[PDB]
């Protein structure tokens, strides 16, 4: 048992632990036993749920897209027709997860993905199709499919998972960053140029996912909604950071919208009100 | 008293100057186990490990603060700047010494804080980027009290130019310069990066922010300003990949 | 009280690692050192 | 090299314009448009060309197409003007 | 050989030899090795011509 | 074969390149017993100890020769030049590599000679001085076949620009580049001076002269020229007294 | 860190074999031998 | 110097002839552990292990190259050819010696390369096959500079007659004949096949390609051609299944 508080009686100390200098930038560990007479209590607590592995470590929906299974004859832009959809993987699009991750500067983790496909048939349909989804992980910078039945889907190298709509797929992706950790913040440019983009960098490329319904068309249209869930595991985090206070406006940037509302709540009363 | 002598430079302080070493980690040379670049690194002598004094800022009653980015602020400082421009890769720690003296009648409190990867926000919103010239200002740094510029960062000190609240900036290595207590702040910064060494030109490892928290209140009839002076010494600096001098904008 | 067999060859496939025992906040709360005891290398 | 279409456009206040970003690189990793305007990436197949509907243009803006392609200029600015 | 200057590297001294009080009327013997990093040199010099007998 | 690798530079020679070490003395750092300046010297890394190639001269049938002065010729060469300008004092040895290749049909003989304290004569007589701009030409050096200039040195190679006869220049450390035998010459120069260290700007320690002795005779119908290339590497270089960058004329 | 039980009697049924430890490119990069040291059988 | 004496044959080379042994594997007789055919193999004497010289090709400024297929090229060579025709099965290594001498004024570079299973492409496209007569030309081999024939292989040396680029042919065992450096190339080929022994008639184990990479540039006024001569010696040759002499087309 780890002691939380030690028994401590009256103190006529000349080594005043309660007078310090915050000018130094140190949080001296002053305990209750230093300013009040205390009893001896035990922790009964390990702090398992505050470990970064747990704090940043449950599955969160990080992308949602709808794709369709329909007659593809006579369509030029299959992407526009929502026959397939791709998505550059990023954990920045959902703000809860982004703020949690942005509590740190550098983060290293392996990715466990869960893809949930759910079918809907809004228009008249005689039955529910037994559709199969192909979720193709394309490595960073690899060509995405350009049409629904492109040969890119038959890639001999791109990892692909085939699963029924209504069911899930699960697969882990190791940490794929070039550097020893992802740069959740980058104060630099890709090169010394006057006009080049700031912050957003290729260091944090985690890949991309393409989705299509493998089935040929039925007589009716089926709408499939794909939810990608990411779970970070084997998490390592460095350099704690000031938490995000203002809304986000874009991925990879710290920008916040103009004319934002005040973060700090105003007091109902003066500074003396409880 | 205290005295720090680096090369041909010396800073004496009649205050018992206690130094903050960011994350209790001293600057160190890149060890073999962490190294990726194969070239033998250039470890300069006294020529670079020395105190460079930047031009002083004036702290007025209504000044918001100042921000310097390293190693950008030292890009024009003697031999260090030249080496930073002639080499492809570089890593360095820093000993930052912020100086601001007043009388026992003045009041005010500066927050001196070092932010690794202080990615600045653009004041325009959306996904606009802060241009190179604004994030690499040099020894003048960024004055948070000036007006916005096209392609410049946002300059509301309450939000740290990044969308986080000022009160929370104490999570980073910092020291206060409380005019009643102390006149100098010393922070020793190690090399912080996801990569063992990096390009010194296109990437700023850390940002030094000096922010008035408690405003300057000078005694009656006194001049309503104080100078703030920043002195920096590169520590455990390494350079690799010497070649033709880099060309950067401004 | 608990058992795990590794079913896959990759370290990325293993379940979460658990808790980092040796947690010490002095890195962040007590980063002050006297520079007159020559702690610098 | 990175390219933007149109090079220049005059449009009514508050209107929408379609801006195209393109690269010479067949497989760029970063490709987008930097602008404070509300934008919408048009569903289009391929990696090296993107189209954005920049909506509700209120002032003179200079949206910049950006990329990580190292051939030529990796950024291209277009000039939007408003008439009212 | 009499040493003129001793090798001296970086110094984070708390016994600041360069801050003194001339109010006391003493010329404390502060050396170059106290304010700058120095190399080791030798005098090669006895001061025979500054002796009062010669002066 | 032979290969000399200094820093990130390498010179390969398929000739059994035998090096002349002036006066059988290798370049060395200033020992304590000889030192007068008290400051700890700056001993640069790979950054300066490397081969710098000067722009090539064309050896024609009627060319008189060329003269470079060190360290002047390297004053604009990467990190070495910068250090030479930022420091008050400096001493350095040199590895000079003169290269001139031809075919087995060419004939001609270059005298590559290193002259310590090669004080040049003025072509005007009396007590006129050779102006700074002419004795510090830089990487281009002095071309002995050009015409005289106001304040320039005399350029009659027979008299070595100093009133001594050319035939006698073999008393100095030298090598011949005999086109039938060898295409490269290598001379290792130690620091030579009456003072242990000196100002690198106002004083040229040595002069490198490349003089055609046996004229270039190219085969019939051949182009009547050969390029001569000089490659120099500073060796055991030290700098002392870092300060603001010196301002020299031209 | 890892476990495999063979569930089938055939070697063709086993999962992939893994990595060939002893990799040496001299077969392809240094195939030159002096023929005057009689290396030929 | 070097001398290789096989049987009653000898090749002398005043060049320090370094031999490439394909994949660092010497030719060897089929071991028992690898053998499938049960018949005791016929291992000929001096009668076959000897240098056979093929008719010489002329290397002109515009020649594309030549290709021989083994053992086809030796099917008419003394006792080896007879044994190859009288036996059902055969395996053999080879010592290939390509010879091309010139003066110190010539320039040009031959790529001598051995390709196992050099399946030739047809110039007609689709799924057309290269006919037996073209893939078994004999000691004359295939001249890549000649015109296409009905049923013949494609003859664009850039694509190696198989749809792969010429630059990449260095992955196979090869030697260059650089006229400035060497005049001979020696490659020792072991038996390479998915089967321990095979029919020597219907299958060509390897292909020898001699390709001009750097074109022949003869000195002014010189005859614009050089002869290229190929000399081959079977090594560790085995035959099995003697019977009536095979009948092949042409």
């Amino acid at each position: 048992q780890t002691v939380a508080s030690i028994s401590s009686g009256p103190k006529h100390t000349q080594k005043v632990p309660i007078l310090t200098a915050n000018e130094t930038g140190a949080t001296m560990p002053v305990l209750p036993s230093d300013s009040i007479e205390t009893r001896t209590t035990y922790m009964h607590f390990n702090g398992s749920e505050t470990d970064v592995e747990c704090f940043l470590g449950r599955a969160a929906c990080v992308h949602v897209t709808e794709i369709q299974n329909k007659d593809a004859t006579g369509i030029d832009n299959h992407r526009e027709a929502k026959l397939f959809n791709d998505w550059k993987i990023n954990l920045s699009s959902l703000v809860q997860l982004r703020k949690k991750l942005e509590l740190f500067t550098y983060v290293r983790f392996d990715s466990e993905y869960t893809i949930l496909a759910t079918a809907s048939q809004p228009d008249s349909a005689n039955y529910s199709s037994n559709l199969v989804v192909q979720a193709m992980y394309v490595p960073p910078g690899a060509p995405n499919p350009k049409e629904w039945d492109d040969y890119t889907w038959q890639s001999a190298s791109n990892p692909s998972v085939f699963f029924k709509v209504g069911d899930t797929s699960r697969f882990s992706v190791p940490y794929v960053g070039l550097a020893s950790a992802y740069n959740c913040f980058y104060d630099g440019y890709s090169h010394d140029d006057a006009e080049t983009q700031y912050g957003i960098t290729v260091l944090n490329h985690m890949g991309s996912m393409a989705f299509r319904i493998v089935n040929e068309h039925d007589e009716h249209k089926t709408l499939v909604k794909i939810r990608v869930y990411h779970r970070a595991k084997h998490v390592e985090a460095w350099i704690p950071r000031a938490p995000r206070a203002l809304p986000y406006t874009s991925i990879g940037r710290t920008n916040y919208p103009k004319n934002t509302e005040p973060v700090i709540k105003k007091r109902k009363g003066d500074i003396k009100s409880y | 008293v205290q005295q720090i002598t680096l090369g041909n430079s010396t800073i004496t302080t009649q205050e018992a100057a206690n130094a903050v070493v960011c994350y209790a980690e001293w600057p160190e040379y890149l060890p073999d186990v962490d190294a990726s670049d194969v070239n033998k690194t250039s470890k300069p002598d006294t020529s670079v490990c020395r105190f460079y004094t930047l031009d002083s800022k004036t702290w007025t009653t209504g000044s918001k603060g100042w921000c310097w980015k390293l190693p950008d602020a030292l890009k024009d400082m003697g031999v260090f700047g030249q080496n930073m421009f002639f080499h492809s890769l570089g890593r360095s720690g820093y000993t930052v010494h912020v100086q601001c003296n007043a009388t026992k009648f003045h009041s005010g409190c500066l927050l001196v804080v070092v932010i690794p990867e202080h990615q600045l926000a653009s004041h325009e919103g959306g996904n606009v980027s802060v241009k190179y010239t604004f994030t690499h200002p040099g020894e003048r740094g960024i004055d948070l009290s000036s007006a916005n510029e096209v392609g410049g960062p946002v300059k509301d000190v309450i939000y740290n130019m990044n969308g986080t609240l000022l009160g929370n900036l104490l999570i980073f290595p910092h020291q206060f310069i409380n005019l009643r207590t102390n006149n100098t702040a010393t922070i020793v910064i190690p090399y912080i990066n996801s990569v063992p060494i990096d390009s010194m030109t296109r990437h700023n490892n850390v940002s030094l922010m000096v922010i008035p928290i408690a405003p300057l209140t000078v005694p009656t009839g006194a001049t309503p300003s104080l100078p703030i002076t920043v002195t920096i010494a590169p520590m455990c600096t390494e350079f690799s990949g010497i070649r033709s001098k880099s060309i950067v904008p401004q | 009280t608990f058992t795990v067999i590794n079913y896959y060859k990759d370290a990325a496939s293993t379940s979460s690692a658990g808790q980092s025992l040796s947690m010490d906040p002095s890195k962040f709360t007590e980063p002050v050192k006297d520079l007159m005891l020559k702690g610098a290398p | 090299q990175t390219s933007v279409s149109p090079s220049k456009v005059i449009l009514p206040r508050g209107g929408s314009v379609l801006v195209t970003c393109s690269t010479s690189c067949d497989q760029p990793k970063l490709l987008g448009i930097e602008t404070p305007l509300p934008k919408k990436e048009l569903l289009l197949p391929g990696n090296n060309r993107k189209v954005y509907e920049l909506s509700n243009v209120q002032e003179d803006s200079q949206p910049m197409c950006y990329s990580n392609c190292p051939d030529g200029q990796s950024t291209a600015k277009t000039f939007l003007t408003v008439y009212w």
